[PDB]
């Protein structure tokens, strides 16, 4: 099996430095293998060294990158990639070509908190985070509490799935699970996301206990003065 | 305040409607506010949407060279009356920048 | 007829003035003044900074009216910074607190 | 309540979590009426991080703003090979968040 | 009301009505346990006075104005044989239906 | 050697009860040394100087180096329904702006009525 | 939305023409009382017959164009106002078709 | 108003004293929770022992000196607050003696 | 904002220290009467001394550190309070810095 995962937005934006990986799996274990990218018209681009150690249970486990430009990624440009083996003499071919870029939209992030059903058990409370209509499928989601972030294990996220009302359009799902004490001390928790058409590539929505469907309004409205001197 | 523009029909078969259009904002509407309770319900706007009722019929095209906007409505019928409104931003009431009447004479 | 004496965006504040003729005569001609604020009650404390609680007491000095803020402008944009640490890269990176308004 | 200031459209979200093992079903239906099929989706079984071997899903609807406005309630049925009757409901409606009471104290002054 | 100015127990009721035919079946389980047959009653299908062909049940629960004020959902399950899929439920609470409550202090001066 | 302040007022109530004209009055104070006249123009244009009656300096009450004047002026009742507003306006060589116009109209004044009309809301975020 | 206006004659029977809908078990012909904002069910699939209306009224429904179609027999003055025609749990909420009686004698 | 404060040691039994008042039928030893502002109803004429303390409490009255006597048989930590004694349909407004409760092990 | 709990002596005399702006003429020492939200100028550069503190008191002005020094001379248990300094026509709408003074005797 070989395996192609092509750069992410995120990765471009955040990181700036960006690759393109093609790994194998569940090969036999053979030394001397070669690792090569073609484009459209054959030229050829330099791989990296820092080949991936092969995994525990006897399969192969590799990395190999390069650089491509991003112009270049924006330009639809046909790349391929390609692996040696000698069990498979025919090299294996796959393509890694970035489809440019469809009718860009901004998702729209709505944060909502735990039920009230579920706090009644006093047990743990689960906050979601629902962005929705974007195109494409391109959104980076992450937890941070009360300015710092989170394990990436303490939450899940979902995949972009199609939009039966709106053709052409994703949504996607991020849940994160605390303890009841935790919800019950006013900490704050936020749901930043990263998507092209986002102007600042950046946005956040925050909910806390008071915030999230609260039960009192305690106002203090105090106005002095009401007469004064206007002009 | 802003205008408050008329317009009429002389029988039914078409219908034309012009509202200004603001600079900056990325969503329009005609929402009818032709409901007891008040609230606006969006009838065609952008950022993708359109009316239970009003399909087929309602279409807009954006024009910021004269800063207009411009809604064709094929046909007429008894439903699509009263009055109607235009504006931007992303809150259907409180966003609204003119309010227009419709009425037909058949 | 009315002249607006307050406009301000931050408080919402719309202080106003009319003077209402009398019944036929030019006696007893009563001033008028009318103000309207509206409280936004999801707004934070520091307008700009969203982890401070909640905001409840709302002070209106109106000798003033006619530096802490209450609402936002709907012709401006809002923004800040948050790490990312994506590729285990903790990175400060600017966020549109207020999209939409800032395009 | 963000979204129904757009006057367009709601999503009501329906949250499964905590069963063992996969292969639960859902379905949407308001006043005991099915709701036709193509107008919701639901998620497969996914697993959950600190659970060992347990399961969670999600299906989300969307109806217009004006019928949840108009105070029409929507029930969410969940079957799993698990519940004693293999079949729970949920409600909810326009009267669940509203705020329990007011506080509010006006202490307008000249001085 | 006057039933929880007592603090000995209070009795919650799962009318049903205009169902055809007879042999419906109810239940009360709380929080996903059912509860024990014995704890409450239940009434038998006896015609509909001013609605023909027709039948109503009725069945109540006792309970303990103690825990009653602290939650409880308290749901009354129904297994009739003309149902989408024969079986529905409802539940309520101490707040089913708490109305809202204005505590307004003005200081005009 | 201060900032000379000024003020005005408008004719008083019992004023407007016998219907023959009403008197306006902008006072001077301060301006040391005391180099002050006053010209009360309307609508941009000066009034005749037979209407307005500026008398002399005269020193404060207390008077370290400080001074102060008194400027009033007559019109006709009947031309209060419209106000005009009747400006006024000093003059001084302590004044980063060298004016001070000074205006006062029916509208400006007391307020008979205080129609305040607060609203509570969760959508005012924004403040359209 | 649409108005039959329909009309008749003092005594003798009038038919009220309203929409048949599907995934709607409850069709139901209420009259628009206007008076606190509340609107009391004439006749409905529960069997529901006003006592000022026992016995003068049927209810039939057939598929065949989309209609039901219900029969008011003789006629009073009372019998000239508003009956909007839905269906749904709560009578008000629905009331989709709106109609108008009135009297010729 | 009157306070026993009765006393009594771990196991055993304690007899707490209560008025027996008239035009009163139902006569209580209600337990000041005094958690909410609720008071539950430990023991009552109408018959109603509360679980914690089934078979282990008793209500004995008798017209001789317009007293009642509630024995408490056995003896547990929980056992050690307020058990005020009174009459009527609502537990919270009677409450006519208030007594003390501890022990001494 | 800053407050210099500024501290001294019955007698003798006790310097105040208050920031001096810039583009704000009139500086003043108010005094904070806190009685009906109503604050009294003691001193101003538009020349007023409070008659309880005149010939007492003194107002320099210097921008050499941005800083106007006012001194009290003398000292009575009524000077014991707070003194919000400011700028600016409005006296009640200024109050830049808040300071407090006491008495040691
Ligand atoms: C409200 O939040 C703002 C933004 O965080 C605070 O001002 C910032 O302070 C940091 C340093 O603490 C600077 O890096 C930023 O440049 C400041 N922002 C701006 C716009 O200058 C501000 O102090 C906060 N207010 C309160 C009362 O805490
Ligand atoms: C409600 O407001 C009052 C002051 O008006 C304050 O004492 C109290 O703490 C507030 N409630 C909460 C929960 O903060
Ligand atoms: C309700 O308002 C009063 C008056 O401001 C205050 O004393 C009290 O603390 C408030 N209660 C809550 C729960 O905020
Ligand atoms: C209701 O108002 C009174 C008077 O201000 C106050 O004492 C009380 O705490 C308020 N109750 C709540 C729940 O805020
Ligand atoms: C008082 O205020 C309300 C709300 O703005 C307004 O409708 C009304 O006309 C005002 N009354 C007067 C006399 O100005």
């Amino acid at each position: 099996r070989v395996f192609a995962i092509p750069p992410s937005f995120a990765s471009i934006f955040l990181t700036k430095s960006t690759k393109l990986t093609c790994l194998v799996t569940d090969l036999t274990t053979y030394d001397s293998v070669t690792i090569s990218w073609t484009r459209q018209n054959g030229e050829a681009v330099k791989t990296h060294t820092n080949i991936s150690e092969s995994h525990p249970n006897a399969t192969f486990s590799a990395v190999g990158e390069a650089s491509i430009c991003e112009d270049d990624w924006n330009s639809g440009e046909r790349f391929t990639c390609t692996v040696t083996h000698t069990d498979l003499p025919s090299p294996l071919k796959q393509t890694i070509s970035r489809p440019k870029g469809v009718a860009l939209h901004r998702p729209d992030v709505y944060l909502l908190p735990p039920a009230r059903e579920q706090l009644n058990l006093r047990e743990s409370a689960t906050i979601t985070c629902l962005v929705t209509g974007f195109s494409p499928a391109d959104v980076f989601v992450q937890w941070m509490q009360r300015g710092q972030p989170l394990s990436p294990e303490k939450y899940v996220t979902s995949a972009p799935m199609p939009e039966p009302q709106a053709p052409g359009r994703y949504f996607a799902h991020s849940i994160l699970t605390v303890s009841e004490e935790e919800w019950n001390t006013g900490e704050t928790y936020t749901c930043v996301v990263a998507h092209e058409a986002l102007p600042n590539r950046v946005t956040e929505r925050t909910v806390d206990k008071s915030t999230g469907k609260p039960t009192l309004y305690n106002v203090s409205l105090v106005m002095s003065d009401t007469a004064g001197t206007c002009y | 305040i802003l205008p408050e523009v008329k317009v009429e029909g002389e029988l039914g078969g078409s219908v034309t409607i012009k509202c200004p259009l603001p600079e900056m904002h990325v969503r329009i509407y005609l929402c009818r506010e032709m409901a007891g309770s008040g609230t606006c319900g969006t009838v065609v706007s952008t950022t993708n949407f359109i009316k239970a009722e009003y399909k087929g019929r309602v279409t807009l095209k954006q024009y910021p060279r004269k800063n207009l906007f411009l809604v064709e409505v094929t046909q007429l019928t008894e439903s699509d009356s009263g009055v109607y409104a235009c504006g931007a931003g992303m809150n259907t009431d409180r966003g609204k920048t003119q309010k227009v009447t419709l009425n037909v004479h058949s | 007829e009315r002249i607006v004496l307050v406009d301000n965006k931050c408080k919402c504040a719309r202080i106003t003035s009319r003077i209402i003729r009398s019944s036929e005569d030019p006696n007893e001609d009563i001033v008028e003044r009318n103000i309207r604020i509206i409280v936004p009650l999801n707004n934070r404390e520091n307008i700009s900074d969203p982890t401070s609680p909640l905001r409840t007491r709302f002070v209106y000095h109106l000798s003033d009216l006619c530096e802490t803020c209450y609402t936002y402008d709907r012709n401006k944009c809002y923004t800040a910074v948050v790490p990312l640490v994506y590729g285990g890269e903790t990175k400060m990176v600017e966020t549109a607190l207020t999209p939409d308004a800032c395009y």
